[PDB]
């Protein structure tokens, strides 16, 4: 996450914190951004369980915020289900398929309980999206530079703009490498993107003046690169894979 | 292996005062936020005491402001709970929990007590504190 601001206890309150565990009484390393789409569920990206695919591995954290007092029994959740996409593939740059489902419960059985701090986010309606050049935003713990190495200790969140298909499938963009099961955001400045540390994390577009998941960050060749868009799994023509998966 | 142990426990005059201890093997209680409960006959579970994993913040139950002080060593591994003043309604059995608090979240650890300790993630077999005339 380049370039952006610090988020507060009703910003984003969708954006998942997830851990992978390690061995012993090691605390865990954090692996990837997530979105709660159900009280029971998070959406991601599947490229960031393919190491590891088996549930137990992981741990779920909701209500991040600088004003918000940490509660394990409503904001730790356990993984009981960990499904990733069946035709999840690698490419040369690319990812394919790139979305995954946790299912989740606190240690007590349940799922997330709202409140000021969580909220879940709703779906697109089927393959619609918004318009090329909308103000999406996007969350997360992400890197603040490509080069930087460190990793920022709280919650960003940035605005980007969508990227038509055309434009982005220029070849001095990233040519035959995107379809249309991708979004492509940008800044048109170029100086404000997503980054390593933010896939599997939202991005918030308006459907109808509606708070809407359209894109899980997937890829990019670089961070805030000029002429390079940071590329999103595009969550409209998943819709039946997702409420296949759940309902 | 990880391990966490309460000591101290024991039979003590009303108005006396008593000192528990929690140490950890097998891990670094030192990245952890620390909780004493308690869980007394007939009631159920409450957080008594908390400490955050580098001290800085703590929290206590009403009903012990002023009379308990928690505090820890992050070079010898362990938690403390100085318990002065003592009542027979504090007689209990106390729990000593662990929890790594993640961050992106407040620096204090109220929430992480007033909540009967749910969620926390490692617990010690507990010790037991009984204050009555009989001492
Ligand atoms: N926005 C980007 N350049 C980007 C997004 C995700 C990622 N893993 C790498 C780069």
């Amino acid at each position: 996450i380049v370039g952006g601001e610090f988020t507060e206890v009703e910003n984003q309150p969708w954006f998942a914190a997830i851990y992978q565990k390690n061995k012993g009484g090691s605390p865990p390393s954090f692996k990837c951004g997530g979105s709660l789409i159900s009280p029971c569920w998070v959406a991601s990206a599947a490229h960031c369980f393919i190491q590891l695919p088996k549930k137990e591995n992981y741990v779920v954290y909701l209500g991040q915020s600088k004003e918000s007092s940490y509660n394990p029994g409503e904001m730790k959740f356990e993984v009981e289900q960990l499904i990733l996409h069946e035709y999840y593939r690698e490419d040369s740059l690319a990812y394919h398929n790139d979305i995954a489902l946790l299912k989740i419960r606190t240690s007590t059985g349940q799922c997330a309980q709202p409140s000021r701090s969580i909220q879940t986010i709703a779906l697109p309606p089927r393959f619609t999206d918004a318009p090329f050049g909308s103000d999406c935003e996007i969350t997360g713990f992400g890197k603040e530079s490509e080069s930087d190495y460190l990793y920022p200790k709280n919650l960003k969140m940035s605005v980007v703009k969508l990227v038509s298909h055309e434009q982005c499938m220029q070849p001095h963009y990233y040519g035959s490498e995107i379809n249309y099961k991708m979004l492509c955001a940008a800044d048109p400045e170029w100086k404000t993107d997503s980054c390593k540390g933010d896939s599997g994390g939202p991005l918030i577009c308006n459907i109808e003046g509606r708070p809407t998941l359209s894109g899980i960050v997937s890829w990019g060749r670089g961070c805030a690169e000029k002429n390079k868009p940071g590329v999103y799994t595009r969550v409209s023509h998943f819709l039946d894979w997702i409420q296949s998966h759940i309902g | 292996q990880v391990q966490l142990q309460e000591s101290g426990g024991g039979l003590v005059q009303p108005g006396g005062s008593l000192r528990l201890s929690c140490a950890a093997s097998g891990f670094t209680l030192g990245y952890y936020a620390i909780g004493w409960f308690r869980r007394a006959p007939g009631k159920e579970r409450e957080g008594v005491s908390c400490i955050s994993s580098s001290g800085g913040s703590t929290n206590y139950a009403d009903s012990v402001k002023g009379r308990f002080t928690i505090s820890r060593d992050n070079a010898k591994n362990t938690v403390d709970l100085q318990m002065n003043s003592l009542k027979p309604e504090d007689t209990a059995i106390y729990y000593c929990a662990a929890e790594w608090v993640p961050p992106g979240y407040g620096a204090t650890v109220q929430a992480l007590c007033n909540n009967a300790g749910y969620g926390m993630e490692y617990w010690g077999k507990g010790t037991q504190v009984t204050v009555s005339s009989a001492a």
